């Protein structure tokens, strides 16, 4: 079972590395050219409500102001 | 702990306005015969030989 | 010589006699419903079903005898070492006005309860001793009966300044 | 200059008793190794106003700051009920001067609040504040009014959202109970719980009403060093500024967490207990540093002097310069305060529970649906 | 920081082909934002924590 558990793994390497360790530029490509994915939305409801916003309307998604 | 003996060496060093106000008492003159070997573990190994 | 204290009323004294030595909590002074009004109530609903003249004039007398002896006997007997602070305080809030006006059923209970110890010393006649027992025994039913009313609910923590102030 | 620099040259002039822990002489130590430094250049220096009853009763009782007025150590034993009431008298002593050093310190801090609110300052250090164990109605822990809870109400005028970051080695009990319920307050205390001074701070602690999860307590063990204090205060502080974002800290630089205290039970450094100084001014915010506890005053000059300099941003020397009170150095005469041995107790493994538990909670502030 | 339109623009344009896999492995990313940030060491010192 090791055996077969070690083989899987160490091909699945060289891919683990690929995803897993410049997976902190690849958000910073969705923040700067601002798409829109599932992160992103959940980050701006984070600032929204550590702003405490109430009825007005939201400014823009590179304009809510904690900086 | 070869380097820390450096740091520490450092550490502890005369400051010229105490001297200059003769309050500085310096801490070598108290030590007795200390071994010349070529390492610092060499005479801390003597000296522990010499407890013994 | 003995007295029948039902389950609800001894785990309810228990548990005030933790609250207020162990937990540091006390009873808000001034209740709603007063020792006089409880006494009156209780008076006046066994009278209206009561039998002769004579049965009357006993439970009158004997219910006399239970508001003069609370108003002569509370601040002697019927409280505990974290409590005798907030009695001076409450003397000297209402220096006119009187115990049996002022303090309420969880303390009237434990009049009622302790009155067997003291009818030990005392050595009355057995038929005026059977009387006032039934009596107490016929009061705690009724106070166990209608206990949503009459009994507090939740208790009160002392402050800080009361802690200090009694240290006790 | 953007650095106001509070001292009144009188605060190191009041005497609590025969020989107790709480020393304003400190001040003057401190004040004395920065003029002879020539920091008094760089920094900017405001004799500061005193405070007023209506100043201090925004934050204690009419009737407490009343009897703060009008005590005496002659007429102390008339006014015996009100103190055993009052809890002044037996480890908050009644001296000469009482009300004055109150009256000091508080101005110190409100100036600082006022300063960091017209924008002629960014940092604002004030060394005679920071009696952090004051309460609503009663003195406590070598202290009578809370100027941390005045300065903060100073900064809620124009500011929206106050950090209040205490690494005295005690719980911030005063300024906890303060602003317990309140969610414009965040209040991160770091401290030794167990069998020690204010009871209080458990991990559990976390507010009540609006301000859930605005109490951050960090309960250590004996002994802490400098690798195990960054490893829990950088975090914290880091997920602290992540998820409660202030635009304003209230930081308590009490040193009773340094080695070799005869209150406190830890082990720090110069350098130890300067990184938390460096961290919270690498965020770029406007920040008021409060004295607080520290008993043994060689080290407490020592260590306040270097972090004057530090915020102001001048390295000073290695070598004390010729000051008035150059004998209360040892044998060294240096600008540092060593650490001792005094094995450690804190395992990783209580260190990485407490801060899970911690970061779990700043979480679920913008998680768990409302 | 770059109130300047085509530096900012400059940068968009090579995240965004450093995610598209268009270049180079960091190599080239790495030296035109230290080129077009080379005015704010701040900026051009943050930017290595996601590398
Ligand atoms: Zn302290």
């Amino acid at each position: 079972m090791v055996e077969q558990d070690e083989q899987l793994c160490i091909e699945t390497f060289s891919k683990f590395d690929f995803y897993a360790t410049r997976d902190c530029e690849l958000p910073l490509r969705i923040l700067c050219d601002v798409a829109n994915d599932n992160l992103e939305n959940d980050d701006y409801v984070l600032a929204l409500r550590d702003l405490l916003r109430i009825s007005k309307w939201d400014p823009n998604q590179p304009v809510p102001a904690p900086f | 702990l070869e380097d820390q003996v450096s740091i520490i060496q450092q550490r502890i060093i005369p400051n010229p306005v105490s001297q200059k106000q003769k309050i500085w008492r310096d801490r070598w003159n108290d030590l007795s015969d200390v071994p010349d070997e070529k390492t610092h573990y060499e005479n801390t190994y003597v000296m522990i030989l010499r407890l013994i | 010589h003995k007295i029948s204290v039902p389950d609800v009323l001894k785990l309810w004294l228990v548990d005030d006699w933790e609250n207020i030595t162990k937990n540091q909590q006390l009873i808000a002074i001034p209740r709603n419903p007063t020792v006089r009004a409880a006494i009156a109530a209780f008076r006046e609903s066994k009278i209206s079903h009561l039998n002769n003249e004579i049965d009357v004039d006993v439970f009158e007398q004997a219910m006399a005898g239970l508001v003069i002896y609370f108003n002569k006997c509370l601040g002697n007997m019927l409280l505990y070492r974290f409590e005798r602070q907030q009695y001076l305080e409450i003397r000297q809030q209402y220096p006119d006005t009187e115990m049996c006006d002022l303090y309420g059923v969880e303390h009237l209970i434990r009049l009622f309860v302790s009155l067997p110890e003291l009818i030990d010393r005392t050595n009355m006649d057995s038929q005026s001793i059977e009387c006032l027992l039934n009596y107490i025994e016929e009061f705690l039913k009724y106070l166990v009966l209608h206990k949503d009313e009459y009994f507090i609910k939740e208790y009160q923590n002392a402050p800080p300044n009361y802690r200090s102030l009694v240290g006790v | 200059k953007k650095v106001s620099y509070f001292y009144d040259e009188d605060v190191g002039n009041y005497h609590y008793g025969p020989q107790h822990p709480m020393k304003p002489h400190r001040v003057r130590m401190v004040h004395n190794l920065v003029v002879n430094y020539n920091l008094y250049e760089k920094l900017n220096v405001i004799t500061p106003v005193r405070a007023t009853r209506n100043d201090m009763t925004r934050c204690h009782t009419d009737e407490y700051i009343e009897f703060l007025w009008r005590v005496t150590p002659d007429t102390m034993e008339k006014f015996q009920p009100h103190q055993l009431k009052f809890n002044v008298g037996d480890d908050c002593p009644v001296f000469d001067g009482l009300y004055e050093f109150c009256s000091i310190s508080a101005g110190g801090s409100i100036g600082a609040a006022q300063e960091l609110n017209s924008g002629n300052a960014e940092i604002a250090i004030n060394w005679a504040g920071g009696l952090h164990h004051a309460k609503k109605r009663e003195a406590s822990g070598f202290c009578y009014v809370n100027d941390i809870a005045l300065a903060a109400l100073e900064l809620l005028k124009y500011h929206q959202r106050v950090l209040y970051i205490d690494i005295d080695v005690h719980h911030g009990d005063g300024v906890e109970e303060f602003f317990y319920t309140t969610d414009r307050v965040m209040t991160c205390s770091f401290h030794k719980f167990g069998e020690y001074f204010p009871g209080t701070g458990h991990i559990k602690d976390t507010g009540i009403g609006t301000g859930k999860n605005y109490a951050v307590n960090v309960p250590l063990r004996d002994g802490i060093d400098d690798e195990s204090y960054e490893s829990v205060f950088k975090p914290v502080i880091s997920h602290i500024m992540q998820w409660f974002r202030p635009e304003a800290v209230i930081l308590q630089c009490g040193t009773d967490s340094l080695a070799g205290d005869r209150l406190g039970c830890f082990n720090l450094s110069m350098k130890g207990h300067s990184m938390c100084v460096d961290f919270v001014k690498s965020f770029n915010l406007p920040m008021i540093c409060v004295g607080g506890g520290g008993y043994t005053v060689r080290n407490v000059a020592r260590v306040w002097t270097y972090e004057t300099g530090l915020l102001a941003g001048e390295e000073l020397d290695e070598n004390l310069p010729y000051n008035d009170y150059l004998q209360y150095y040892g044998p060294d005469y240096k600008l540092n305060v060593l650490s001792n041995n005094m094995e450690n107790h804190n395992t990783r493994q209580y260190l990485d529970s407490i801060t899970s538990e911690i970061i779990e909670n700043l979480r679920n502030l913008s998680f768990a649906p409302s | 920081a770059l109130l300047s339109n085509p530096e900012q623009f400059f940068k968009l344009q090579d995240s965004l082909r450093k995610f598209k896999n268009s270049e180079c492995s960091l190599s080239e990313l790495q030296t035109i934002v230290t080129s077009l940030l080379a005015e704010h060491p701040s900026l051009a010192h943050e930017f290595h924590n996601f590398l």
